[PDB]
């Protein structure tokens, strides 16, 4: 779910199992630096690929000129009855025609998808 | 979605079906509006061109 | 208090020339460098070319500590000028232009694979077995 790097030579960390204490042991095999990982996860792959695109969308896309501009469907944190709607248009990441609403206020940026 | 079809594919198929039905209906109305003396009708009922 | 409306007014001074040339470091924060380790330092020349237009070298604590190699920035300071403001008891800021900016990166201290024996594990282009124990043979 996440990776980190070595400390004193600053290299990439590889897994290792421990023969005695039976705990997974991430280690740099360019070194002898051994430590445990609290995540206890090494590999995950969402093959159907239902990632959350709410973190994917830049908060500054709303201030685009050539994007659409609706008047209904107001924002949540602020009222601001004006918003922009568009689609993801990302290849290989699903086929949904469902719309991605972003608030267009200069200091807002709470985006929602209904 | 239509079974066996992509959601974009079935959306495009529905839009194409609606616009083709519209063009068929408007062509039928235009053909019914033609007079007997209309030469455009005569050229295509004769089959010359 | 006084810090809620604190106003500080200091004097900027530029001397014309200094007998000792000044420059600037470049360390990444992701390197996680400490200054308590800085007990003995070396800064010498590279010998790979064999001097002013040649990349740099630095040593920490001899061979025990980590190693850096310095390279000069590619851009020219024809339209840029960088100043260093130093605090002094007289209270007047000093403005000193830097000469060059050098970039430094850490180096590993281990049995790196030499090039004359690097060709034997290229026949195992895809046939390579046990990536995790290549260092064990060395
Ligand atoms: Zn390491
Ligand atoms: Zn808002």
């Amino acid at each position: 779910v996440g990776i980190r790097f070595c400390q004193e030579c600053n290299n990439m960390l590889y897994p290792k199992e421990d023969k005695e204490n039976r705990i997974l042991l991430y280690a740099c095999r360019n070194c002898d630096y051994q430590q445990e990982a609290d995540n206890s996860c090494i590999y995950v792959n969402k093959i159907t690929h239902e990632v959350d695109e709410l973190t994917q969308i830049i908060a500054d896309v709303s201030q685009d000129p050539t994007l659409p501009r609706t008047e209904d469907h107001p924002c949540q944190k602020c009222g601001h009855k004006e918003a922009v709607f568009f689609q993801s248009h990302s290849a290989r990441a699903e086929d949904a025609m469902r719309l991605y609403y972003v608030c267009t206020a200069p200091h807002c940026g709470h985006r929602w998808t209904e | 979605p239509t079974p066996g079809n992509t959601l974009r594919q079935t959306f495009e198929n529905q839009v194409n079906r609606i616009l083709n039905d519209a063009r068929d209906k408007t062509g039928s109305s235009a053909q019914k509006s033609l007079s007997e003396y209309n030469n455009f009708k005569s050229m295509v009922v004769s089959g010359a061109k | 208090g006084p810090s809620s409306q604190n106003v500080t007014e200091y004097v900027v001074r530029v001397p014309k020339n200094t007998t000792k040339k000044y420059n600037i470091m470049a360390f990444n924060a992701a390197d996680k460098v400490n200054f308590a380790t800085w007990n003995q330092a070396r800064l010498e020349r590279d010998l790979s070319n064999k001097p002013e237009d040649q990349p740099w070298l630095l040593r920490v604590n001899g061979k025990s500590g980590r190693k850096f190699k310095g390279i000069k920035k590619g851009g020219v300071t024809e339209n840029t000028s960088y100043y260093i403001f130093t605090q002094c008891p007289d209270g007047a800021f000093e403005a000193f232009p830097v000469h060059n900016w050098y970039n430094f990166t850490p180096l590993a201290r281990h049995r790196t694979l030499t090039a004359e024996e690097a060709e034997e594990e290229w026949e195992r282009r895809n046939k390579v077995l046990n990536h995790f124990s290549i260092m064990q043979q060395r």
